[PDB]
């Protein structure tokens, strides 16, 4: 009766053959009642459709048995399509010779396994005989257009990370069916936000972007990424390249050839955006992690800080030309680790990590078989000298201070910028409005207990409370936070720091005083008059020190990023560490990872707020402690034998029943009046918006970029806020 | 408003879910 | 020797004290002692009792260690010899029921209080067998004088330790947190699936829920004195709540509350004192006892006290019903005038269809949980039918959209969705942008950047979208804000089920007006409060005066200003009633004499219609089976965005027929039969409605909403679905608005 054509308009089968090859009566190349299109070089005959569909034919308990199983697990149609995509279809799998790498199809009883994948030769000379015709054009756009059914990836390693979803949905087939405990990528159905969490449904908006030609079907493209996430956190210690990809996709037909293609493409942008081959992983050497398209650029990194060691280790990796040039003689910024006590390793700077949960410096600490400590959530506020509080006492000033706060919430809304007022100033009014409306007040110990609280927010500012915005003194709860544990990360900041550093091109003592972006490239002097010069400059210089105007820049910044700039406050605490001939505190304290220090009077409420005990193990005597708020001004004008004197007499009060040793070693730190620093973290100031970080963040024509902590909108004042920031910048820079 | 929405409801422009970390929680 | 000791603590109004305890055979009884231990201004226990349970060699540290274990693993508390003599030793303290007595008594050391004593208790009862007739006068007796400090304000605070309720009815609902950080103790331990007041640990944002733990805003100011300590409070709020979805039938009084109050110690007697003031504030917010819930004669649910005041209510809808109810409920004097010749407003069912009940308004639930009307409904012993979420999007004519095609599309709106939700951020209300505008300058711009390429169908499949997307907001979308089209759910939402109110919304509506002082046909026109008290004038001139009024009329009659105000509105009020919009859509039901959709449909709630094109996108997108049970056959469907203009001069002839020549498309492999009966709403044009819901025009804020709301010089005060920011648009918004301004009305 002759050899058909396929209805499916716009196909370019010229001459379709059957696949399946189940029914005797297999239509093969010639004729059958009907052909039915999967893809552009697939098509099933008609007496093959029936062997499965009909209710007589012999293929109906294998497909009825799929059925079953498929409309128990996804969300998606059973059809007889849908069957042969899933059952029937023949693998392709690629060629592991290097100089062949032809495209073939296996045949039809073979199970592709990730082990077939790795190994595969032709004719497993097989190498010269002709590429299957239909391979080619699996490239062209229009081939994934005239698919019928997205592709259903099997045994995803993804997989067990997604049971809550229907595996049709995150583009698995519904016929199938040991990792770090911060590790959880995805989020899950009815889940509260939490940093770092991409959907396993749903496109992020950076995605749609980069990839708009998913944007129609996505089953695909969240397919490949979901399985490249799960390898990554899989193993993060070594680099996720294409080759260690392939072997798991498996998916049945010419489709197959299509993801392998694209997972190249997928893999490289992830990369770029520090979604994956990020942190500490290094390489070294002649092993870019992208293609020689990104690496003829170079760029000077202004400053050696968490933000800037972060961009350049990663534009290091990708292959671009990167130098750091740092104004100290030594690396870390605000990350300073004392080594020097025995035994233990304590933090003139950052040492405490503030949710783990997806946390950058949780998987680095993966990559580094670097272990942190949880913080205990038991703090006795120890009075001056002996009592400890009753709880019942410090409970009630927790939730009356909590309940300040959100009068103060309430406050705030529909506010405008310059209807905003002094934290503090609302804090006072709200407090005293309440002692008048109610009747009765509050005694000594419960004043003291809730002045507490006031340094403990203060501390977290740094800064006196009235100074601080009142509208967006928490500005950045709106997004989503880390979730998970407060980890004291016990080997310290700079073991993270110096592994970042490793290799790279890095000049100490090289403080910059002059950028000039005017003409064809940048040209970066230093404050001798040495001259650097790159297409990219990003600068990651503190915040005290963008307002000081410590760089010269030439086009000068924008009105609006300096009123932004200025908008914020540096924000400053210090810390002082004292070292004991022995642990006198256990009888009282029992082990508990630090106590507080309730304020005799209020302008005292910032000195040693609270005292750390050092060592997760208990076994040395090391306590380091804070000064907030107007502790700090009032700190200025002692100098190290003074602050200690004063701390010895506040640990002797606390602990009046008993001796306490003098300290056999300790430091004050002055990062305050640190020439190149001059704060501790970011805040912001009363009329400001925490919009500025977005504007700081802003580049200049492309060719002048910003990091660090005082960038970063959702994660401000962190060290990961800044790794983050300076991820974020890399990723542009690296922009094609 | 979404809300109005039964059959066939967005899902899109939502912002970020927010929760209450009370600490008379387990 | 050595007599007298004293308190160490400080305000103590004891010098001399005796101890409670009697434990220790060496108890110093009223004599002297090492050290005495506060508990409150009558109530300590000495040192010898006080070794008796904590020291290891004594005889009661049995019992204090077996109790100490069972208060560590349920509590977050510490131990102490004085939680556990507040817990267990302290002896319980009864009122007498005697309505001429009313003593406050302690019982005696072993006797447990349970319900069962407190509700039938009379002083010298001894609960130890049953009621002996006895001569002797017990009520006479003076009261211990203990009792009288109990209610002076300075008593609390020199309360140590909070009082931590056994057995309370919220225990259940409360199994989630620490017994003791919810005022319960440590030492203890079938309602309406859509009963959840309490927040849950971890738990996201869900409309109406209380934090068990934390004292909400409006309990801070009414209740000053509980912000340092909040422990009581919320001890006797979660049992009010836990008391009343409980039962939701019966008004809550101060009478069945106590006998669930049970803790030791003279702090009972603050409990009973406090939970009635407590329990009036919960009344007049309208947390519980309220609903449809009827009081009379008789039986007021407030005080005298808030009795004498005259409130007049404009316009009975929802809103003017809801906040009637209530102000009568309270003993408040109320009269309600409306313009239409019936009840309901926005709410009107046709009950002439054969065994269904159909609305030509409102009639479906969004969320029930903790919704009024849920509860409404438990109330009226109603059941409601819960959508399924299969909705199939028919095309012209009898093709179902392929599924691939369908979510293809959904993603797409939804992500287009997405950037429309990133553009704004920041923006001021001088920098909004048509909602509509924007998806489409998006749209284009994202064709561009990628040579994809939808077909006819895809586009027309997200026309559908649009059109859906205009339903809700009852506009087109170039006249909804960008910036403010969702505003409200920067607030938490009723979660749970999206419902069809079977009965419909009228039952409900006829409840709450039944027995109250409602004029029909007495359209106001004008409203004067520069008096001594507010002037009500209808426009035949009939006169009505009150203490207070209020106004609940639809937005769009604000905007037209049917309504004189004497004084007139402010400059900003009206601004905030003119940067809302005024929503409209139109219904259309149609009766067939037997099911012809069954076989496509398959059960499912409702269909969708997908546009031919951008223009007839509004024109019966959704197609609903106003039959639960499968059993009739009627059809309900909406006009909404520009459609609802192409169809303002027809006449129901002419929209039948469009009508009819949809369903005869959707359904082309068959004949349809006739609809044997029709309507087709007309709410455009009904003078004192003249719209179905409001949203928010580009450059407005859903701030105008509360503006609205404002009350004038506290005599004027204002209500309806456009004066609720949370919940716009719907029954349960302008319901709880009503509320929202029975308890603003009752304060004053
Ligand atoms: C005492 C203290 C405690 C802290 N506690 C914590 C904590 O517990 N957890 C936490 O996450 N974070 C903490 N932080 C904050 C955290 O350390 C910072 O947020 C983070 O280091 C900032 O990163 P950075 O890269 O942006 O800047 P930096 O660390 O500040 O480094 C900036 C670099 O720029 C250099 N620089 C400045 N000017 C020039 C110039 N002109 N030319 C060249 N180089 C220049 C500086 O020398 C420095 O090397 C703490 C900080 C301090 C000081
Ligand atoms: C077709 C349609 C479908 C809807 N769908 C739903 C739905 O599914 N779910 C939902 O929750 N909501 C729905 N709504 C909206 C819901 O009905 C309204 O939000 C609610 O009725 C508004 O309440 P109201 O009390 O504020 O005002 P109204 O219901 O509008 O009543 C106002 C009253 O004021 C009276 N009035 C006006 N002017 C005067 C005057 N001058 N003097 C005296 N009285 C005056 C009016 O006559 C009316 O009685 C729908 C509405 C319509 C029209
Ligand atoms: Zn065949
Ligand atoms: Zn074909
Ligand atoms: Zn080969
Ligand atoms: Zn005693
Ligand atoms: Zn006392
Ligand atoms: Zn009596």
């Amino acid at each position: 009766l002759g050899s058909r054509k396929c209805e499916k308009a716009g196909c370019t089968a010229t001459c379709p053959v059957c696949f399946a090859s189940a029914s005797e009566r297999c239509a093969k190349n010639g004729y059958t009642s009907r052909w039915y299109h999967l893809s552009c070089g697939e098509h099933f005959c008609n007496e093959c459709f029936d062997h499965y569909y009909r209710s007589h034919k012999d293929g109906y308990d294998k497909y009825t048995t799929w059925k079953k199983i498929w409309t128990s697990n996804g969300k998606t149609e059973p059809s007889p399509k849908a069957f042969m995509a899933d059952q029937q279809l023949p693998y392709w799998v690629q060629c592991t010779k290097p100089e062949c790498r032809k495209w073939r199809q296996l045949t039809k009883e073979i199970q592709l396994t990730p082990q077939i994948a790795k190994t595969y030769r032709c004719g497993m000379d097989h190498c010269s005989l002709p590429e299957d015709l239909r391979v080619l054009e699996v490239s062209n756009h229009w081939w994934y257009s005239m698919l019928i059914l997205p592709p259903l990836l099997k045994d995803s390693v993804a997989a067990p990370l997604l049971s809550a979803y229907y595996p049709d949905c995150v583009g698995m087939s519904p016929s199938c069916t040991g990792m770090n405990r911060y590790f959880q990528p995805f989020y899950q159905p009815n889940e509260c936000g939490k940093a770092l969490c991409v959907r396993p449904d749903v496109m992020e908006l950076d995605e749609l972007y980069e990839f708009p030609e998913y944007s129609r079907d996505p089953t695909m493209y969240l397919a490949l990424r979901n399985l490249i996430l799960a390898l990554w956190y899989t193993n993060c210690k070594e680099a996720l390249t294409p080759q260690k990809c392939i072997p798991h996709i498996i998916v049945r037909g010419l489709v197959r050839i299509r993801c392998v293609q694209e997972v190249e493409r997928i893999l490289y942008f992830m990369t770029r955006k520090g979604l994956i081959n990020t942190g500490v992983l290094s390489v070294g050497a002649d092993q870019y992690l992208l293609p020689k398209d990104y690496h003829n650029k170079s760029v000077i990194i202004i400053g050696a800080g968490p933000a800037g060691l972060a961009a350049a280790r990663q534009l290091h990796n990708f292959g671009i030309k990167v130098t750091v040039l740092e104004a100290k003689d030594r690396i870390g910024g605000r990350v300073w680790d004392d080594k020097s006590f025995k035994g233990v390793t304590v933090g003139r700077g950052a040492q405490i990590v503030n949710g783990c949960i997806n946390n950058p410096v949780a998987l680095m600490c993966e990559q580094l078989g670097i272990s942190m400590h949880k913080f205990g959530e038991r703090c006795d506020l120890i009075q001056e000298g002996g009592r400890i509080t009753d709880p019942t006492i410090d409970k009630r000033m927790d939730f009356h201070f909590n309940a300040l706060l959100d009068v103060v919430s309430e406050w705030r809304k529909d506010k405008t910028q310059l209807q905003d007022v002094p934290l503090g100033e609302k804090i006072e009014e709200i407090y005293k409005a309440f002692i008048k409306e109610s009747g009765i007040q509050f005694s000594e110990l419960e004043g003291q207990v809730l002045q507490f609280h006031l340094s403990n927010l203060e501390y977290a500012c740094g800064s006196n409370l009235h100074q601080v915005s009142a509208r967006s003194w928490d500005h950045n709860e709106f997004f989503a936070q880390f979730a998970g544990d407060h980890t004291l990360l016990t080997p310290g900041y700079s073991v993270i720091i110096e592994k970042l550093a490793e290799g790279l091109d890095i000049q100490l003592k090289s403080p910059v005083q002059c950028i000039d972006y005017s003409g064809d490239e940048v040209q970066v002097t230093t404050t001798d008059g040495t001259g650097y010069s790159a297409q990219k400059v990003l600068v990651t210089v503190p915040l005290a020190l963008l307002q000081k105007g410590a760089i010269q820049f030439n086009p000068p910044l924008s009105e609006k990023k300096m009123k932004a700039i200025n908008s914020l406050g540096a924000g400053i605490i210090e810390k002082i560490a004292l070292q004991f001939p022995y642990r006198f505190w256990d009888s009282k304290v029992q082990g508990a990872d630090f106590f507080g220090h309730v304020p005799p009077s209020a302008s005292k409420r910032g000195l040693f707020a609270v005292f750390y005990d050092m060592d997760p193990q208990k076994k040395h005597s090391v306590l380091m402690s804070v000064i907030a708020g107007e502790a700090v001004a009032s700190v200025r004008t002692l100098d190290d034998k003074q602050v200690l004197q004063q701390c010895m007499a506040t640990l002797r009060e606390l602990f009046k029943e008993q001796e306490v040793p003098d300290p056999t070693k300790y430091f004050v730190t002055r990062w305050s009046t640190d020439p190149w620093i001059q704060m501790a973290y970011s805040f912001v100031k009363t009329g400001g918006s925490g919009e500025a970080y977005d504007i700081i963040a802003e580049d200049i024509q492309g060719t002048v970029f910003f990091a660090g902590e005082a960038t970063n909108r959702h994660f401000p004042q962190t060290v990961t806020g800044a790794y983050l920031s300076g991820v974020r910048e890399a990723s542009k820079i690296a922009a094609f | 408003a979404r809300t109005m929405q039964t059959a066939r409801k967005s899902t899109g422009g939502k912002a970020p879910r927010k929760q209450l970390a009370t600490k008379a929680a387990r």
